[PDB]
C-alpha cells in the first residue's frame, strides 16, 4: 500500500581528493512511484543529475539510482535530499566517504 | 508480412488432402487455419503457437516447420462437406493478422455406378422453350461452356440424396431456340461415350 | 540454474496530469539491457547494454509496437481495476507486471513467471504449471475466470517455454564477454576509531557481478551475526555492485577478526584481516 | 524479447 | 454469435449506406473486413473497446462507431470508385476470430438495370423415372439483376435440404457486359415413387433483394423490389 524510501549515499569508486568520481543516491523500497530526489553540494542543488530507469523488486517496491559526476576535495560536503508521500518532510542523508 | 498458399487443390472423397502455407516473418508466433463456404463467413479451424511442431484435432492435423516458415493442414478422410476455401492466417500478436489468399478445396465424390444420360424436362406451366438435364456422369467428366450465345449450360453440381445415401452429378441446359433439341445440346464437349434417351 | 530473463512493466494513472505513464524495462540476470518510457519525445524500446545494439531495425520496431500496444492494454486495465474496487477517478493508481524465464546451465527452462500487482499488492499470478492462475482477492477472481475462459495462459506458456528461452540463449551468447564472465569483488578492510577502546572494522566488496554475494565477520573463527552491520547490495552505476559489512571491535584486538567473502567470481572464498 | 500477446490480458 | 443483416444490399452510385453487425458473444473487439475476387481479406476499421475506433488498412471513405458493446455499424460513403464488395464483420475473444455471415454490397451506375427473377419449374422426364427410378425436378430463375437471390425448395410446405443442388455460380445472360442480367438453376431429385405420389407438393422459391420504398424508379415496367417469386408442381401419378 505505502512504503517509505530506503536511502544510501556513496561514491562509485573509493574517494580520492582531487580525482574524478561519481556520487550515487540509491533510493529503494518505496511505493507509490512518485519521488523527488536531489543531490546537494554545500546545501546547493546540483544541476547535471541523471537517474536509472524505474524498476522494482520481488515485493513490488521501486528502486532508482541517481548519480552525478564530481571531484571530491577535503572541504566540500555532499548530501542526498529525498521527498515522498510517506514522508513528513524532506530527508537529507549526508555523504560519508567511509560508508 | 506476406503469406502464400496454393489456389490449387482437388482430391477424391476418402483420400487425404494437404494444404500448404508459407509466411515470411519470424515474429509470426500465432498461426491459424480458417475455412469459408463461398457466401458465408470464415470459420476458425486450428490455431498453433510457433512453439509447436504439430497439433491434432479429430480429422485435422497441422504441422509447422518454423525453420522453413512453412505451415500445413492435413484433412484426414476428406468428405463432401469439406469442400470450401481454406485460409491460413498469421499474427505477431494483438490479433493483427495477415490472411492468405485462400486455397479452394474441391472434394470429388466417387460415383458408384455411372449411367450418363441426357433427359428432356417439360414445363409444368407454359409451352416449350424448356430444359435438358445431363446427369449420372462420373466426376472426371467436364461439361463445357456453351458454343452458342442464346444457349445456357450450367456447371456440374453434386446432389446428395441423403435418405438413400446416393450422390449424383448433373448439368442443366436451356434455350429460346426451336432448332434447339436436347439430342445434341451437350454434344459440344469432351469425354463420355454418347447421349440421348427419353423414350 | 545459471540464468534468467525478466521484463517489468509499470503503469501509473495520473488523473489531472496526462494519460497514464507506461514504463517497461528488461533484464538478463542482473543486467538491464532494454528500456521503454511512454513519456519520451517519441517512445521507443531503446538499448541499455552493448550487446543488444546488434539487433537490427525490425527487432526495435517490433518491440516498440509491442510496448505502445502494451501501454494501451494497461491503460485500460487501470480503468477496469478502478471499477472492480470502486475507486475515485481522481486517485492515482499503479499496475505492475513481471514475467520471464529461468534456465539451468544447460539452457533448459527451469520455470517461468508472470505476476501482476495493483497498488503494490499481489493481484493475480500464473502458477508454476503455466496452466492455471492464483487470484489474490475477489476482484482478481473475476480476471481469473475471464482469463480461464479466454485461455490466456496458453500464449504465456508458449512465450515462456519457447521465445523466452531462445532469446535468452541468444543474448547470453552475444553478451558472453560480459554476461558470462563473473567479476569478483575488490576487497579491502578499513579502520574507523570510534573512541579509545573501540573501532569499527569495515569490510568492502566493490565492482562485483553478479549481485549475489555473502560477507561475514568472524572472531577467533566463530560467527558474529548479531554484531554485524550489513548494508543492502547497491549498484555502483557501471553495471557492477557494492556491499559492505562492519563490526565494532576493541582496540588491539583487530587481528582476531576475519572478513569472509563468497562470490561466484572468486576461485576460493576470501579471508581478510585489517 | 518482450511477450507479445495475441489475446490482451484484459482485467 | 454474430449476425449481419441484411445478407444483400443494393445502392445507386453516390449514396451513403450503413451495414449492420450485431453480436451476443460479449467480445470486446470487433472488426470490419472486405473480400474481393483476386484479393483476400483487407481490413477497413476496428474497435478493441466501446467508444474507441481505429482505421484499418483501407478506410478511405468509411466511417464506424461503437457506442454500445454488441454492435459495430459500418458506413460506406462515396468512398472509392469501387465500394462493391463482400463485407465481413468480426470479433475476438480468445485465439482467432469469430465472423458474421457477411453482407454483399453491389453499387451500380444506375437503377435502369435492376430486374426481378422469373421462376419456372420443370417436371421430371418419364425416361429418367423408367431408367433410374429417380425423378429430377429443375427450377430456373432467369433475367435477374443484381445477383442477390436465395433459392429454396419446399416440399409439402417445408424447406428441404436433402436431394437438392443449386448452382454455386449464376450464369450471365451476356458475360461481356458489366451489368448483365443473371440466370440460376437448381435441381431437386427424389425417388420415382415420391414424385409419382400426387399428394406431394413441390415449390421452388426465390427470395430477391431489389429496390426499397425510397429508391426512385421512372421506368414504366413495375419497380424491381425486394420480393419472393415462386413456381410449383404437384406429383404426377404415372
Amino acid at each position: 500500500i505505502q512504503r517509505t524510501p530506503k536511502i544510501q549515499v556513496y561514491s562509485r569508486h573509493p574517494a580520492e581528493n582531487g580525482k574524478s568520481n561519481f556520487l550515487n543516491c540509491y533510493v529503494s523500497g518505496f511505493h507509490p512511484s512518485d519521488i523527488e530526489v536531489d543531490l546537494l553540494k554545500n546545501g546547493e542543488r546540483i544541476e547535471k543529475v541523471e537517474h536509472s530507469d524505474l524498476s522494482f523488486s520481488k515485493d513490488w517496491s521501486f528502486y532508482l539510482l541517481y548519480y552525478t559526476e564530481f571531484t571530491p576535495t577535503e572541504k566540500d560536503e555532499y548530501a542526498c535530499r529525498v521527498n515522498h508521500v510517506t514522508l513528513s518532510q524532506p530527508k537529507i542523508v549526508k555523504w560519508d566517504r567511509d560508508m | 508480412e506476406d503469406v502464400e498458399q496454393s489456389l490449387f487443390l482437388s482430391v477424391r472423397e476418402g483420400d487425404s488432402s494437404v494444404i500448404n502455407c508459407t509466411y515470411t516473418d519470424s515474429s509470426s508466433t500465432y498461426l491459424y487455419w480458417y475455412k469459408q463456404e463461398p457466401g458465408a463467413g470464415l470459420q476458425l479451424l486450428t490455431y498453433i503457437f510457433s512453439n509447436m511442431d504439430m497439433k491434432q484435432d479429430q480429422r485435422l492435423t497441422v504441422l509447422l516447420n518454423k525453420k522453413d516458415k512453412h505451415l500445413s493442414l492435413r484433412i484426414a478422410d476428406t468428405q463432401t462437406g469439406d469442400s470450401a476455401i481454406y485460409f491460413c492466417a498469421v499474427s505477431g500478436g494483438y490479433q493483427k493478422v495477415t490472411f492468405g489468399i485462400g486455397t479452394k478445396l474441391q472434394v470429388i465424390p466417387n460415383i458408384q455406378n455411372p449411367d450418363p444420360a441426357v433427359y428432356q424436362l417439360r414445363d409444368s406451366k407454359s409451352s416449350d422453350k424448356s430444359v435438358c438435364l445431363f446427369t449420372d456422369f462420373d466426376s472426371q467428366t467436364n461439361v463445357s461452356q456453351s458454343k452458342d450465345s442464346d444457349v445456357y449450360i450450367t456447371d456440374k453440381c453434386v446432389l446428395d440424396m441423403r435418405s438413400m445415401d446416393f450422390k449424383s452429378n448433373s448439368a442443366v441446359a436451356w434455350s429460346n431456340k426451336s432448332d434447339f433439341a436436347c439430342a445434341n445440346a451437350f454434344n459440344n464437349s469432351i469425354i463420355p461415350e454418347d447421349t440421348f434417351f427419353p423414350s | 540454474g545459471s540464468h534468467s530473463m525478466r521484463y517489468f512493466y509499470t503503469a501509473m494513472s495520473r488523473p489531472g496530469r496526462g494519460e497514464p505513464r507506461f514504463i517497461a524495462v528488461g533484464y538478463v540476470d542482473d543486467t538491464q539491457f532494454v528500456r521503454f518510457d511512454s513519456d519520451a519525445a517519441s517512445p521507443r524500446m531503446a538499448p541499455r547494454a552493448p550487446w543488444i545494439e546488434q539487433e537490427g531495425p525490425e527487432y526495435w520496431d517490433g518491440e516498440t509496437r509491442n510496448m505502445k500496444a502494451s501501454a494501451q492494454t494497461y491503460r485500460e486495465n487501470l480503468r477496469i481495476a478502478l471499477r472492480y474496487y470502486n475507486q475515485s477517478e481522481a486517485g492515482s493508481h499503479i499496475i505492475q507486471v513481471m514475467y520471464g524465464c529461468d534456465v539451468g546451465p544447460d539452457g533448459r527452462l527451469l520455470r517461468g513467471h508472470d505476476q501482476y500487482a495493483y497498488d503494490g499488492k499481489d493481484y493475480i499470478a500464473l502458477n508454476e504449471d503455466l496452466s492455471s492462475w492464483t487470484a489474490a482477492d475477489t476482484a482478481a477472481q473475476i480476471i481469473q475466470r475471464k482469463w480461464e475462459a479466454a485461455r490466456v495462459a496458453e500464449q504465456l506458456r508458449a512465450y515462456l517455454e519457447g521465445l523466452c528461452v531462445e532469446w535468452l540463449r541468444r543474448y547470453l551468447e552475444n553478451g558472453k564477454e560480459t554476461l558470462q564472465r563473473a567479476d569478483p569483488p575488490k576487497t579491502h578492510v578499513t579502520h574507523h576509531p570510534i573512541s579509545d577502546h573501540e573501532a569499527t572494522l569495515r569490510c568492502w566488496a566493490l565492482g562485483f557481478y553478479p549481485a549475489e554475494i555473502t560477507l561475514t565477520w568472524q572472531r577467533d573463527g566463530e560467527d558474529q551475526t548479531q554484531d554485524t552491520e550489513l548494508v543492502e547490495t547497491r549498484p555502483a552505476g557501471d553495471r557492477t555492485f557494492q556491499k559492505w559489512a562492519a563490526v565494532v571491535v576493541p582496540s588491539g584486538e583487530e587481528q582476531r577478526y576475519t572478513c569472509h567473502v563468497q562470490h561466484e567470481g572468486l576461485p576460493k572464498p576470501l579471508t581478510l584481516r585489517w | 524479447k518482450a511477450f507479445s500477446p495475441e489475446v490482451i490480458p484484459m482485467f | 454469435g454474430i449476425t449481419q443483416s441484411p445478407k444483400y444490399l443494393f445502392r445507386k452510385e453516390g449514396q451513403n449506406v450503413t451495414l449492420s453487425c450485431e453480436q451476443n458473444l460479449n467480445h470486446d473487439a470487433m472488426y470490419w473486413y472486405r473480400q474481393d475476387p483476386g484479393q483476400g481479406l483487407r481490413l477497413i476499421y476496428y474497435s478493441q473497446i466501446v467508444n474507441d475506433f481505429q482505421k484499418g488498412d483501407i478506410a478511405e471513405g468509411y466511417s464506424v462507431s461503437r457506442e454500445k458493446k454488441e454492435s459495430f455499424p459500418l458506413t460506406v460513403t462515396s468512398a472509392q470508385k469501387n465500394p462493391t464488395a463482400f463485407y465481413l464483420c468480426a470479433s475476438t475473444g480468445s485465439y482467432g476470430y469469430t465472423f458474421g455471415s457477411g453482407t454483399r454490397l453491389t453499387v451500380t451506375e444506375d437503377l435502369k438495370n435492376v430486374f426481378p427473377p422469373e421462376v419456372a419449374v420443370f417436371e421430371p422426364s418419364e425416361a429418367e423415372i423408367s431408367h433410374t427410378q429417380k425423378a429430377t425436378l429443375v427450377c430456373l430463375a432467369t433475367g435477374f439483376y443484381p445477383d442477390h437471390v436465395e433459392l429454396s425448395w419446399w416440399v409439402n410446405g417445408k424447406e428441404v435440404h436433402s436431394g437438392v443442388c443449386t448452382d454455386p455460380q449464376p450464369l450471365k445472360e451476356q458475360p461481356a457486359l458489366n451489368d448483365s442480367r443473371y440466370s440460376l438453376s437448381s435441381r431437386l431429385r427424389v425417388s420415382a415413387t415420391f414424385w409419382q405420389n400426387p399428394r406431394n407438393h413441390f415449390r421452388c422459391q426465390v427470395q430477391f433483394t431489389g429496390s426499397r420504398r425510397m429508391t426512385s424508379g421512372p421506368r414504366i415496367g413495375p419497380k424491381p423490389v425486394t420480393q419472393i417469386v415462386s413456381a410449383e408442381a404437384w406429383g404426377r401419378a404415372d
